[PDB]
């Protein structure tokens, strides 16, 4: 195809021509970014024995990402032809795109992440793009998380030295400069007004998804309002239910907490922290299978542990996962019987555990603060949070208007 | 400050905690609308402990424990301590609850619980 | 040859057999190794085109690793084609022999290692077998390092985590725990009879060489002994006085210290430790070309600052290198004015600097002691070590006898 | 016990090491026969330091400290400190050698020699 074409020409070399350089590699992604026949083009390339070059050429991994991203999400039927010419491509230089951030994602996983959640985000409808809405730049204290600021947990700067020693002898001083930053929650809403309420909402919701895979999306990545719009169509929730889930958890959030939470789970220690936007729970991640929607159950089985931790750190992958989650815990409370629940019935008289099975719409308030204690804990063990049902209730207040 | 059971138990209250005296013994709750609170428990009892459980030197004395751990939620695990020292022919028990997202928790303050009890 | 062909029949594929066990390789590994004309068999192996295949086909890096070193050693004529043969074998970057303790050896720098070795020993006199002299089963305090122990630096495990964290916080009881055991040098001294220090100067020198190309040699390892004396010929030095200089280093130096010497070399901060049995610095070996004498010019600019802190290890390049930076001491001693060294002449009066260009049999014992302390400092700055001159005097009458 | 030369300097003596008294001021060697003797040393200084010397906060007041390091032998590089504070009119100087394998040394002894002296 044209696109073909001109790919050919870049990545070729000539007798006055033997590097693919830095700019030309860009002029390439672009090229297959903005194709509209994705499929013709690279059927051509693996013609012209082109397809295995192109991979070996543009090198730098952060290159080799979007190149290997764009064509992941792009490709329909020649997705194979492209998987096996990066595979053909990894000897001898196998290190490809499994750098930095995505150190725990082989890169032919890397690939497979890509090709589904480009296939998740069009058939659930979160792939179209979001306007730039602007983060906080707020560096501590609450909401200081990348719910507020939309700087990727696993982008802040290794825990220094002196700290790491401190937080594991765990002198508490340093366990909280580290830990939820928060403790009287209704203490914390009496500062707020309506407005600064409202304002945090927007933020979090009117950002574009820190996500680690922005090139899997055909253009730029889609607001976060767009994901938990999808997210709660796929779970029978509502974006409101959800936002108010995650605004709670993103209150009792700081940057620094973002930074312990991912850095203890990849670490020797393997830690079983809370992750990303909805504070999800490493080990329950695996064991309800929270990708579940977004990526397809071969590639889900070969994910280390560490790699779904920064799965968890990757705001789309964390919003699923949450409103998966949350359809777990509703669905849970459904087959209860309330009569061996006193003290929820106690706090919540209101509670109606036949409607969990349905839509939050027609769940009457107490459902959601009960939902709430019984997210931020164990669900359904007659053991309450005293404060974080009205917490998350405010936020729905917030949402719901 | 010094809380007295007429059943003999006399423990230390935590600051910062509601007391609120049980059948056996006495039960606090951590003073607040917290998200992820501490409660801690402390009574009497004849009866020995469940056979088979940890010791370890708590003080001047042993102490019998468990800690058990499950699946909790964003605020991480539930952890539940259960442990019990000798006060003579008979038993002071304590027991404990919170949730931790960086592994067991010290607990530190239902141990300063059970070695500072007493009964008489 | 008769081993090439018994060799011939263990690698050879069948049908419905295409993969050397682990039992033929050994076979392939002994059969080299006990062969009488290896060089015969080497090219009547290229002749069959089997000698490609051979490198090929010996896959686990341990193993590749005693073929490697064999072959590398028991070659002359026919080291050459070997050699060909293995960049052949060596297609995509296979690992080689480039794993575990040898992960900073290239596999074609691992034979050209073996093959100067092989070369350096023949030449030198230090390939004989050594008597199994046995070895200190200690494993902390003054001389519980590798001169005491057998056990190789590289061989020890990581240090515990917590503790690589206080070493780079600079704890001093953690520092304390990892560096040096000995304070006062003539308490140690005192502590240990006159039988005591004859038994350390035994263990020491009577031990097979802890080596990281056993194979490279025709049978066993030699003694170090053996080696001592080979490096005192070629530097017109002792083996006393070198043999000295070690139990010196050995004697202040422990397991933990061993962990820490090398590791600190060879992690990301590349550090200057001094490692091995005469202590000598990484930086140092650099700058002075300390393996001058077991490697060509070619091996040895190619090796790596970590290849170098890994040769340190190894206790024939290690010997050899103390040797030489004695030599070298000595050396630029002969070339002083001791009019301008006020503070030496005061503390060694009977110190002569001309018979230092000779050998230490004509040395006066104040040689030795001011050759000590400037060895484990700065060589002739007329600053000197109060303790390390009486220290090393010690060792040096204890081997003298 | 608590050093105290006439021209004014009043230290506090490191422990274990020789008190040994020098024109302008005092040296200390470390006593012992060590291998590697730390060697500090304090002076009344009236020049200025020069003006390369960086800077850390040392007390409630500001140092002015320098850093060799040289080629040494198996107990490693050689590393000489240099550090001056504001005293009066003019500085006290304190001067620290010393070996190292482990990279720069803390010199906790040569910057506490220099926190505590004070002038008459
Ligand atoms: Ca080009
Ligand atoms: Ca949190
Ligand atoms: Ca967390
Ligand atoms: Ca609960
Ligand atoms: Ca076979
Ligand atoms: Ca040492
Ligand atoms: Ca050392
Ligand atoms: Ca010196």
């Amino acid at each position: 195809t044209a696109t073909s074409d001109l790919i050919e020409s870049l990545i070729s070399y000539s007798w006055d021509d033997w590097q693919v350089t830095r700019q030309e590699a860009r002029r390439v992604i672009a090229a297959i970014r903005n194709d509209n026949v994705p499929d013709a083009t690279i059927a051509a390339l693996d013609k012209s024995g082109s397809l295995i070059k192109l991979f070996q050429r543009v090198g730098p991994p952060e290159l080799a990402r979007s190149l290997i991203a764009s064509i992941a999400g792009r490709t329909t039927m020649q997705r194979y032809q492209a998987r096996n010419a990066l595979i053909r491509s990894l000897i001898n230089n196998p290190l490809g795109t499994q750098t930095d951030n995505w150190i725990y994602f082989p890169t032919i996983t890397f690939f497979d992440i890509c090709a589904d959640l480009a296939d998740a985000a069009g058939r659930l409808g979160f792939a179209a793009a979001g306007a730039t809405g602007v983060a906080s730049q707020a560096i501590q204290g609450p909401f200081s998380g990348v719910g507020a600021t939309g700087v990727n947990p696993t982008d802040l700067p290794s825990i220094a030295f002196g700290d790491q020693l401190k937080l594991l002898n765990k002198d508490p001083a340093t366990v909280t400069k580290y830990s939820n930053p928060l403790g009287d929650l209704g203490a914390y809403l009496s500062q707020l007004s309506p407005q600064d309420k409202l304002n945090q909402a927007q933020t979090l919701v009117g950002q574009p998804i820190s996500t680690l895979f922005p090139d899997a999306y055909p253009g730029n990545p889609p607001s976060r309002a767009k994901v938990m719009s999808a997210a709660a169509r796929k779970y029978d929730l509502t974006p409101q239910l959800i936002g108010a889930i995650i605004l709670a958890e993103q209150r009792d959030q700081t940057r620094d907490e973002d930074a312990k939470d991912y850095q203890a789970a990849v670490s020797i220690k393997s830690a079983n922290t809370s992750i990303g936007l909805g504070q999800v729970v490493v080990s329950t991640a695996i064991k309800y299978e929270l990708f579940t929607d977004l990526l397809g159950q071969p590639v889900r089985r070969g994910l280390s542990r560490k790699a779904v931790a920064t799965l968890l750190a990757s705001d789309e992958f964390n919003i699923f996962a949450t409103a998966r989650y949350i359809r777990y815990v509703a669905n849970l409370a459904s087959q209860q019987d309330l009569r061996k629940l006193p003290k929820t019935r106690g706090a919540f008289p209101s509670i109606d555990l036949r409607a969990y099975a349905g839509n939050p719409r027609n769940w009457p308030r107490d459902n959601v603060r009960a939902l709430a204690s019984e997210y931020t804990s164990r669900p359904w063990d007659d053991n309450l949070s005293p404060g974080w049902p009205m917490f998350v209730d405010d936020a729905y207040a917030t949402f719901l208007d | 400050m010094t809380l007295t059971h007429p059943n003999g138990l006399v423990v230390e209250r935590p600051v910062g905690f509601d007391a609120r005296r049980s059948a056996e013994g006495f039960r606090f709750d951590e003073g607040g609308k917290l998200r992820n609170p501490r409660q801690l428990e402390v009574q009497r009892q004849d009866a020995p402990p469940p056979p088979d459980l940890a010791s370890r030197r708590l003080g001047d004395g042993e102490a019998r424990y468990k800690v058990e751990e499950d699946d909790g939620g964003s605020a991480g695990s539930e952890y539940r301590l259960w442990a019990a020292k000798p006060a003579g022919a008979r038993w002071i028990v304590v027991s404990a609850s919170e949730q931790s997202e960086d592994g067991e928790p010290t607990f530190a303050l239902a141990w300063a619980l059970l070695e500072r009890a007493r009964l008489q």
